[PDB]
């Protein structure tokens, strides 16, 4: 549903894990992707904490929520123009037909 | 504890889904309508707050109050004012508005901890 | 404090549940919608209002334990009105095969609803504790 | 010949209904709707078709898939009622019969609401406009057999079809009513409808009765209390399955037996083998209606139009659902032959 922002504590702990028990190929690749993604799944964070147990837990929490879908992203420009024309006609209808 | 019934304020389709799940339209005894069918664009904050108060203050047997999350977002202030333990409120996803963690009280409350 | 790590784990169990709650409803709705489609066998069309029965006593009953500072809630069969709710929509001959899938998804949501309530309460207790 | 005498009474009606047929969304228009990504965008796009401003009374925010379905269906019913108004004689009987199915649906809905503890006052808001009749609210006196034919239904045109009151009993009454009604309407078509429309409506009613027979046969397996005698009483005598395959379906008490019975009929074998059955039934219905529109001087064009426009209302609704729910990966699951 949401990941954890890559704050200073997150970055430092990921760097430590990269050369720690979490240095496995899959775990290291996931940590690198999170650094690229600016956030890590918090279940993976708990797994890395277990591997280390190290760094403290307190940090400036910031939850990266799953981005909301952008409505109309797949619209073609011709479709956008068609919708705009239809919207103009609908707006006109409110008083042209009055 | 005498709380043994479930209350819902929801959309018609979410209410239909909950009915299909097994929730009933009225309590097993002294049955009363426990479903409020919110309609988009046809219900003001006053009605939603009134029914929320109806289910949270009265109807002492209501253990769980299931609310479609858009309804809660409409009346977020009232829900934030609400504070109790016998009745438990739970926002559930709607047909057109899926569950949005950015409008969940738990996320903000945990973020306030900074740990 | 090391207990914070457990909090994260707790949150994980919350997060997954939300997704398992994001589905079930998400599926339960679309199949429900697909049941409005296939409306030829339905009484009126869209499954919703005009199909419900106020006389339907809930097949599901929720019990509050209150056995600790963390409130714990469970959902079980309610203790005739206590009939299978799909029959409410004409469940013997007229419901589409997709309404049954919708019912399955919505039932599968309920244990996740109870779990989500429990985890929300535990997270709030831990927030008040820290 | 059909056109020699058809246009004396049904010329204007058939022309108008053929115009409505020309108003059915083509696959291109369905694709354009599919490209829409919000309900308000779908409303704008749908305003460019013959649906026009049917949703002008609905603001962009108040718009919901139930409103879209309700308004499209209201447009369809207003068009059908207009065509019925222009109808007289045998055509008027044909349209009255078309409304008889929705009258049966309304009877079943009212009695289901009655056993469900909903007052008739609110249920009448859900009754289809086509199925309205004077004694509709009076029929549901109580949850007992004294209702309907015993007190009020005798005044309705459904009275001849009636020759306890639990949900299962409600559905048995509804299925018996469809069985009798479909038999009576097949008989009326055979005895009173000119030859091209006669054969077209016979084929369409055969398909409708077969759709029912198959659905009842399949669904009664799910731990239903309907004995094979009752099932035989529920299957219409007019379908393409009658009498061999109908008997096989009635006696069959397992899925494999039902599939064997369907395998006996060429027109339907393959429907139960794969894919969702209702999709196959809808595709066959649409193909039959599209064929029915090739015949010019036929009143079947009315039925073929109704069941076509009704299908359209489903499609426009299903898209409206997938757009509303962001289930675009299945937005194309509609049936469109035009």
């Amino acid at each position: 549903m949401f990941e954890i922002k890559l704050n200073d504590r997150i970055t430092e702990f990921l760097r430590k894990f990269k050369n720690s028990a979490k240095s496995n190929e899959g775990i290291d690749e996931d940590i690198d992707l999170f650094l690229k993604r600016h956030a890590i799944p918090m279940q993976s964070l708990l797994f890395y904490v277990k591997e280390y147990r190290i760094k403290e837990l307190l940090k400036p929490l910031e939850f990266e929520f799953k981005p909301k879908a952008v409505r109309g992203l797949h619209y073609s420009e011709d479709f956008k123009k068609k919708l705009e024309f239809l919207k103009y006609q609908e707006q006109e209808l409110e008083y042209q037909s009055m | 504890e005498k709380r043994t019934l479930i209350a819902v304020i929801a959309d018609e389709d979410t209410t239909t889904g909950l009915l299909l799940a097994g929730i009933g339209q009225i309590t097993p005894e002294t049955q009363e309508k426990n479903f409020f069918v919110y309609q988009e664009g046809k219900t003001t904050k006053e009605e939603i707050t009134d029914k929320f108060n109806h289910f949270t203050e009265e109807r002492d047997d209501i253990a769980i109050l299931l609310i479609n999350q858009h309804i809660a977002e409409n009346i977020r202030a009232r829900v934030d004012s609400f504070t109790n333990a016998f009745p438990a409120i739970l926002e559930i996803p709607s047909k057109d508005h899926p569950y949005d963690p950015e409008k969940d009280s738990v996320l903000k409350r945990v973020r306030k901890l900074f740990g | 404090d090391e207990q914070y790590l457990r909090l994260i784990e707790l949150l994980s169990n919350y997060d997954s549940t939300l997704e398992q709650l994001q589905k079930g409803f998400q599926d339960g709705y679309i199949q429900l919608s697909r049941s409005n489609y296939y409306n030829k066998d339905s009484l009126r069309g869209n499954y919703g209002e005009d199909y419900w029965d106020e006389t339907y006593i809930g097949q599901l009953m929720a019990t509050v334990e209150e056995k600790n500072s963390k409130v714990v809630v469970e959902i079980v069969k309610r203790k005739k009105q206590d009939y299978d709710p799909i029959l409410m929509f004409g469940g013997v001959l007229s419901v589409p095969s997709s309404l049954r899938q919708s019912q399955t998804s919505f039932k599968g949501c309920i244990p996740l609803i109870a779990q989500l309530i429990n985890y929300k309460n535990e997270i709030l207790t831990l927030v008040e504790t820290l | 010949m059909e056109g020699v005498y058809f246009n004396i009474d049904n010329g204007f009606i058939e022309g108008v209904v053929r115009g409505y047929r020309n108003g059915l969304l083509s696959n291109n228009q369905y694709i354009n709707l599919t490209q829409c990504d919000t309900l308000e965008d779908l409303k704008l796009q749908l305003s460019s078709t013959d649906y026009g401003n049917f949703l002008s009374s609905v603001s962009s925010e108040s718009l919901t898939t139930s409103l879209i379905q309700e308004y499209a269906s209201s447009k369809l019913y207003h068009e059908f009622n207009y065509i019925r108004d222009q109808s007289s004689g045998s055509t008027r009987k044909f349209m009255d019969y078309i409304t008889y199915g929705y009258m049966i649906d309304n009877v079943a809905l009212m009695i289901t609401g009655t056993i469900h503890d909903r007052d008739k006052g609110e249920i009448l808001q859900r009754c289809h406009p086509l199925g309205w009749f004077d004694t509709l609210p009076t029929l549901s006196v109580a949850t007992d057999l004294e209702s309907l034919y015993e007190t009020v239904l005798v005044d309705t045109p459904l009275a001849p079809y009636f020759k306890e009151l639990d949900d299962m009993n409600i559905e048995i009454i509804r299925n018996k009513l469809y069985k009798a009604y479909l038999e009576d309407f097949y008989n009326f078509v055979t005895e009173e409808i000119p030859e091209p429309a006669k054969e077209c409506m016979q084929t369409l009613l055969g398909f409708e009765a077969d759709r029912r027979s198959i659905n009842i046969a399949l669904n009664s397996l799910q731990s239903s209390d309907i004995d094979p005698d009752l099932k035989s009483d529920l299957l219409p005598n007019i379908g393409k399955l009658y009498p061999l395959a109908t008997f096989h379906l009635a006696q069959a008490q397992d899925f494999e037996g039902v599939r064997a019975a369907l395998a006996n009929v060429y027109e339907y074998r393959g429907f139960l083998e794969t894919g969702n059955l209702e999709d196959h039934f809808y595709q066959l219905e649409m193909e039959l209606c599209r064929d029915a529109f090739t015949q010019q001087f036929a009143i079947s064009t009315v039925w073929a139009w109704m069941k076509s426009k009704e299908q359209e209302v489903r499609n426009i609704t299903w898209i409206a659902e997938c757009i509303a729910q962001n289930q675009r990966e299945r937005i194309n699951n509609y049936i469109s032959v035009y």
